[PDB]
């Protein structure tokens, strides 16, 4: 799987 | 949470964060957010973190059941989770378009709220069989990109998150791999031009996944 | 659960672990319970394993929002995930009362559902201010433990797991270190000299944390 | 804190 923008 | 002040629903956020309560952070940050004033930077990331855990662990469980899936049960109890998963997207969006968008007082919250748009119908198009709410998610996008060119520098984070997921979007959702490779290096080669001034350290994050997509992808 | 079928709740039940989503999993074992039959081996490891992670994720948030505590906001939030936690513990001791305990076939059961209320009771003890509900915790297990001592092997792991837990209950709930220590050191002892007939494996697991706990204590 | 039962 792709890598979206992380939950910071 | 009608009852309840703006200023103590934001502190109870913040409460169940540490406790790792996203459930009652999700439910606080929308009785805030209802309460019709405009958030603070701090307080759009506190709605963003509570309701992207939740939507999280509901997908994270949808793709073990499609698994198994591949007697009416598992078939049964997947729908149930599905339309839970619904339930959270169209929960978002609503507050989304009453009126977090068309209120907002500057580009920086107007482009954080567009790709927030662009995620919530992403994460409905992955449980889909349809065409049309990947042309939703698509326009929220190109919408919020338009601005960001516009208003922000190349090293702003939620300009390059903007990016990466849009990104995600061309080569998951809407079959388009030539699109996703040229979005994400065209991002990555204008970031690092520009890091010389900053502010790095939030950039650089980004950054490395735009290029460990590039390796998978290519 | 009323209208779905005793199978198909079990059936849901494993789907629900495998999509680590416990509180539906509690939900379909409740479900199963009110049928009325009687409890094989793996369905009440099945409504263990389904309650004892939602009242854990309770607890690990009562004692962080606890700590803060150490304007009425705190007080409030932490008051509201008590009084869920309370519930929780009391609808198991309500099925364990209504009527698993009563109807349990033989020894291995009876035992495993006295261990459970000496258990929930404890729970119930941590954020009471009472004596009474710790009179009701040492009771249920001072039952189990007179049952186990006649029918049961001294290697066997509901026996051991019973000895383990009332032994932290004298520790950190009834302040009587004494006791704590010397039930400990008695079952570690006996399951020892009992090894050589195992079933080996599921007995070492809960003689380490007796010994780890021993280390701590002394 | 001690160690209680482990959840299998
Ligand atoms: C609208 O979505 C919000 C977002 O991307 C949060 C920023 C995370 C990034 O700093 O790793
Ligand atoms: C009534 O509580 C149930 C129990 O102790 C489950 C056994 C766990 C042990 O095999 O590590």
């Amino acid at each position: 799987r792709s890598t979206s923008t992380p939950n910071v | 949470m009608g009852s309840m002040e703006r200023a103590s629903l934001i502190q109870k956020a913040k409460l169940a964060e540490q406790a790792e309560r996203y459930e009652d952070m999700a439910a606080f940050m929308k009785g805030a957010v209802e309460k019709g004033e405009e958030l603070s930077c701090e307080e759009r990331n506190l709605l963003s973190v509570a309701y992207k855990n939740v939507v999280g662990g509901q997908r994270a469980a949808w793709r073990v059941l499609s698994s198994i899936e591949q007697g009416p049960e598992v078939r049964e109890y997947r729908e149930k989770v599905e339309t839970e998963l619904q339930g959270v997207c169209d929960t978002v969006l609503g507050l989304l378009d009453s009126h977090l968008i068309k209120e907002a007082g500057d580009a920086e919250s107007r482009v954080f709220y567009l790709k927030m748009k662009g995620d919530y119908y992403r994460y409905l198009a992955e449980v889909a069989t349809k065409k049309r709410i990947i042309d939703s998610a698509r326009s929220a996008y190109q919408e919020a990109m338009d601005i960001s060119k516009k208003e922000m520098p190349p090293t702003n984070p939620i300009r390059l998150g903007l990016a990466l997921n849009f990104s995600v979007f061309h080569y998951e959702i809407a079959n388009s791999p030539e699109e996703a490779i040229s979005l994400a290096k065209t991002t990555f080669d204008e970031a690092m031009a520009d890091l010389h001034t900053l502010s790095y350290k939030d950039s650089t994050l980004i950054m490395q996944l735009l290029r460990d997509n590039l390796t998978l992808w290519t």
